[PDB]
């Protein structure tokens, strides 16, 4: 809802939740990403992550509006060679 | 023979238009077409009998007196202009577009054709000028529809790009993608270019200094000969290449940082060991007048300095406003007009 | 080609460095004895380096200078062969265009011509170049095919090893596809292969050319026509982990890191660790262990294996491919902590992050004036980029 | 012959024209006999007081490649092309290092120093935003002393006022300013809004 997570730093190992692990190798890479819609900037150093999706609902919503426009794109370059 | 006789063949051809248009004013029309073809002929046939002022400095005062009187009315009097500061081009200046757009003659009427010609003339001033900002944005911009802007050689659309590629080199610009398959390659490569020219290369000056001299010139091609044209390529070639090297020099003083705008001292020094073999306070002195409107020279003991360069304008939304500023006066202009096709 | 399957024992166990102690039966089939000059040597040198030495090297050495004095007496039946050996102007003469044939026949030539080793070698390669282009000969498809593989082999000596390098790429590469009906089955291949790893990367032996790298990159893999099949039959853990050190050594096809992945896993089925722990871990990210490994890795190899040559390069690129990654996203992150690791004080360190940012794969500005990156957005700019997409 | 004249007057009384200089370099460039050399080395050492100016490239278009080579014609005007690029390039301390008074054309010009001087201000004047006294003077081969009895004026773009700054900083003198050639009313934060709401509603 719709970040945030890590909460908090140790927590997130403790109640996800087996002790404690590699820790930084595990939580890393289940992290990561960078693919698909954004999360992170994280900073390891406080084990804090500043998410700034921007935004869930309103990406989707362009994608729609993306997809009506290649549609429109094809069906009107079709009529120009036509 | 061959080239030669040819060449005869164009010198009495022009003495002849010469002769005529200072007989007459009616011996043109305003047909795109003629204006076009006798500038380009004439460009070509000054060019051609370079090396050889015995030619040249005979004909030029008589197509200066075909010039002086006026045409009829239309823009046959601009025409003749042009011809004679097409002549000049060829003959070596580029400075007199100034004095040939100023003229009390061609502000009173202005069709489309004469204002290309004028227009090719001028850019090669404002280069010569090093007005490199406003330069790039004209030549950025594909040509606008009107009557004409080409007819009899179209070699001139390679002559606006070219000239547009010196421009954007120059003053830090480039491109961007946003036509077919070829053009994101082609981006690339640009981009990659203008970053060894800057840093680096060899290659890349070389070919940028045989790009660049052509401009200076003007052309339509001298057609190479062994013997005189050579010599002529060759003393053109020194002058242009010692000024294209100077300002190259300037752009690469311009290209560096130490990643930020409002660099560290430390930063700044490194800069300028990797720039150039001197200490970096005999080189601090030297950047901070071989980069324009910087207030470095005064950070002194507050260790701030700034150097600065240009940014993108107005920031992330605004860009976006700028747009839909432009489609809310877009979709009521369209409307507008396709009632009015209707209605009248 | 082709071939032989002691020899290719011998080769990658070496390679690997588990042990030497192997045969190497022999010889077979280079040739008895035949060019050049001997695989087997060659082979005995890398042995010598890896560990000391032994009965097999003193073998090889013998077979390698005689048969046999009188015999080389003997050969040539004319009518060139001088200036020491060869005429260097003819085999450049050999085309352009020459390729009708004089005479007929080069068959009694290479009874003559035969001989060999002795090793001796560049003279050898310059022999061997001569011969195979006549052209119309006659005498032979195959023949001639196992002589563009001695060619492939030996010299490495440049000019030769520039020669071989297109002779590869358009000779071999076009004989392993098909059609011709049905030729060239798993053997020769995995020589093939070996060959050309040997002819460059940097065993030890000797490799590096410029650059060619890119060669092995190019062959063993890209898809049209693909195998890969063949790589992985029956069982090169050594090759895998080369061309995992060749991708790191390299640093970019464009597609690097992901290819080596793929490539990697290939879990447990012969699979050589060192080098591949390394690239593993940087590509799925983590970011600590994988700094540790690095020097790690380089100090326990080396080993054997010297040349030391292109692995400096090695170990100076991965420093800066981790480094990248770590700032990209991520943080807005400093810089004292990555300053004392890579290990030199912290202007030198923020420089060499800056090299990074100045190649255009991330957008960052580095603050010297709080020691802080900052990365830009670009990653993400959202509605923007769709207005732009559109129109 | 009037040009000429024109050229030496230029120097001797501390006048410029780009025009009748143009037409001179005009008639040498159709005709290679004409030239002189004192004439057209009087042109060159009439650019190096209008620095910065596009005249020097002017100048390089309309003379050919062996009369600005100094061996080949045996004239000086190569030794004067890298002064030139020395005082254009703001490397005033080379200038200085290889300067000279012993040519003709300097003595005949009465006040060449000051004139060089006033070339040299007129290019930190137009590429720098503030300027020490001391650096400035550095530019000028002249007492620090001697330079703010000149530039101490009412209107800093006719002589650079001083900015007097006790201890600290040295005083600078402006000259240019912050955001003078940076911005355009561009990146501080958009308007746009109050104009937005008004044209859709």
């Amino acid at each position: 809802r719709c970040n945030f997570a890590t909460i908090s730093v140790d927590l997130m190992m403790k109640k996800y939740g087996l002790n404690e692990n590699e820790v930084k190798c595990i939580i890393n890479d289940i992290i990561s990403e960078s693919n698909s819609s954004l999360i992170a900037f994280w900073d390891r150093e406080d084990k804090y992550l500043h998410v700034d999706r921007s935004n869930t609902s309103r990406l989707q919503y362009l994608v729609e509006g993306i997809a009506e426009s290649v549609v429109e794109v094809a069906q009107y370059s079709e009529r120009r060679v036509r | 023979w061959l080239l030669w006789d040819i060449f005869d063949e164009f010198l009495f051809q022009m003495t002849v238009v010469y002769q005529k248009r200072f007989t007459g004013r009616v011996g043109w029309s305003v047909n795109e077409g003629m204006q076009l073809m006798e500038r380009v002929v004439a460009e070509s046939g000054i060019e051609e009998a370079i090396q050889s002022e015995n030619l040249d400095e005979i004909t030029k005062p008589g197509a200066r007196h075909a010039q002086w009187m006026c045409g009829f009315f239309g823009i046959v009097t601009i025409a003749k202009v042009n011809v004679l500061l097409g002549d000049y081009m060829g003959a070596l200046s580029a400075l007199k577009p100034l004095d040939v757009y100023g003229r009390g003659r061609q502000i009173l009427l202005v069709v489309a054709p004469a204002y290309v010609s004028l227009l090719y003339h001028m850019g090669f001033s404002y280069l010569m000028l090093r007005r490199y900002a406003d330069a790039s944005r004209v030549f950025r911009l594909s040509l606008t529809t009107k009557v004409s802007s080409r007819k009899f050689s179209e070699k001139m659309q390679f002559d606006c790009a070219y000239m547009h590629v010196i421009s954007c080199i120059l003053g830090g610009m480039q491109p961007d993608n946003l036509s077919w398959l070829v053009e994101p390659r082609k981006l690339s490569g640009f981009e990659d270019e203008k970053e060894l020219l800057s840093a680096g290369d060899e290659e890349r000056f070389r070919e940028v200094f045989d790009r660049c001299s052509p401009k200076f010139l003007a052309i339509p091609p001298i057609t190479t000969i062994m013997y005189k044209g050579t010599d002529g390529k060759e003393l053109q070639a020194r002058l242009f290449r010692r000024a294209v090297k100077q300002q190259e020099d300037i752009i690469k003083l311009r290209g560096f940082f130490g990643v930020y705008q409002t660099t560290t001292t430390e930063l700044v020094k490194t800069v300028l060991d990797v720039d150039d073999g001197h200490v970096p306070l005999f080189a601090m002195r030297l950047r901070s007048r071989q980069l324009v409107h910087d207030g470095s020279s005064a950070d002194l003991l507050s260790g701030s300095y700034a150097v600065r360069s240009a940014i993108d304008y107005t920031v992330k939304g605004e860009n976006i406003d700028v747009v839909q500023k432009s489609s809310y006066r877009t979709t009521e202009s369209k409307y507008f007009m396709r009632i009015n096709n209707l209605r009248r | 080609l082709d071939k032989h399957l002691a020899l290719g024992l011998l080769y990658f166990y070496d390679e690997q460095g588990l042990d030497v102690a192997d045969a190497l039966r022999a010889v077979q089939a280079t040739t008895a004895l035949t060019a050049e000059g001997e695989v087997s040597v060659e082979q005995e040198r890398k042995i010598k380096e890896t560990a000391q030495r032994a009965r097999p090297a003193l073998d090889e050495f013998f077979e390698k200078s005689e048969t046999e004095n009188s015999t080389y007496q003997f050969k040539l039946t004319g009518s060139e062969i001088d200036a020491l050996r060869s005429n260097r102007e003819l085999s450049r003469d050999v085309l352009e265009a020459k390729g009708i044939t004089s005479n007929v026949m080069k068959a009694v030539m290479e009874l003559a011509y035969l001989y060999y080793d002795a090793a001796r070698y560049t003279d050898a390669s310059e022999l061997l170049s001569l011969c195979q282009c006549v052209v119309g000969y006659e005498i032979d498809q195959r023949t001639l095919l196992w002589g563009k593989l001695v060619s492939d082999m030996c010299t490495c000596n440049w000019p030769s090893a520039i020669a071989a390098a297109e002779k590869i790429r358009r000779q071999q590469n076009a004989d392993v596809f098909e059609e011709d009906i049905f030729r060239v089955a798993n053997t020769t291949t995995t020589r093939e292969r070996a060959w050309l790893l040997h002819w460059v990367l940097f065993p030890f032996f000797k490799g590096g050319n410029q650059y060619s790298t890119h060669l092995l990159n190019f062959v063993f893999d890209i898809k049209t026509n693909f195998v890969y099949q063949s790589v992985v039959e029956t069982v090169c853990p050594h090759y895998l982990r080369y061309i995992c050190a060749a991708a790191i050594l390299n640093k970019q096809r464009r597609s690097a890191l992901r290819s080596a992945a793929a490539m990697v896993l290939n879990v447990y089925e012969y699979s050589d660790p060192i080098t591949q722990l390394v690239n593993a871990i940087v590509n799925r990210q983590s970011f600590e262990d994988a700094l540790a490994l690095l020097p790690e890795v380089k100090s326990t190899a080396l080993g054997d294996y010297f040349l030391i040559l292109h692995a400096n390069e090695i170990l100076e690129n991965a420093r800066r491919l981790i480094f990248a990654r770590y700032m990209m996203t991520h943080g807005v992150v400093s810089i004292p902590y990555v300053a004392e690791k890579l290990g030199t004080r912290t202007a030198d360190a923020e420089v060499w992050l800056a090299n990074l940012i100045s190649e255009t794969k991330q957008r960052a500005k580095i603050d010297s004036v709080s020691e802080q990156m900052i990365v830009g957005s670009q990653a993400r700019s959202v509605h923007q980029t769709v207005l732009d997409k559109l129109e | 012959r009037d040009l000429a004249k024109e050229v030496d007057e230029a120097l001797k009384q501390d006048k410029y024209d780009i025009q009748l200089f143009l037409r001179f370099l005009k008639s040498y460039v159709m005709a290679g006999t004409q030239p002189d050399k004192r004439l057209l080395l009087g042109i060159l050492l009439q650019t190096l007081p209008r620095f910065h100016s596009n005249d020097f490239l002017a100048c390089i278009s309309l003379v050919p490649g062996h009369v600005q080579d100094a061996p080949y014609v045996e004239k000086e005007l190569g030794t004067i092309y890298d002064l030139e690029n020395y005082l254009s390039c703001g490397r005033f301390v080379q200038f200085w290092e290889v300067w000279n008074q012993s040519k003709s054309l300097p003595a005949a010009s009465p006040s060449f120093e000051s004139q060089v001087r006033a070339g040299i201000l007129i290019v930190v004047s137009s590429t720098l935003e503030k300027v020490p006294v001391a650096k400035m003077a550095a530019y000028l081969g002249v007492n620090p002393d001697q330079l703010q009895s000149t530039l101490t004026e009412a209107a800093s773009i006719a002589g650079e006022a001083v900015s007097i700054v006790s201890c600290d900083t040295e005083t600078v003198t402006f000259a240019k300013s912050i955001f003078n050639a940076p911005e355009s009313d561009s990146n501080q934060q958009p308007l746009r809004f109050s104009d937005i709401v008004s044209i859709v509603s």
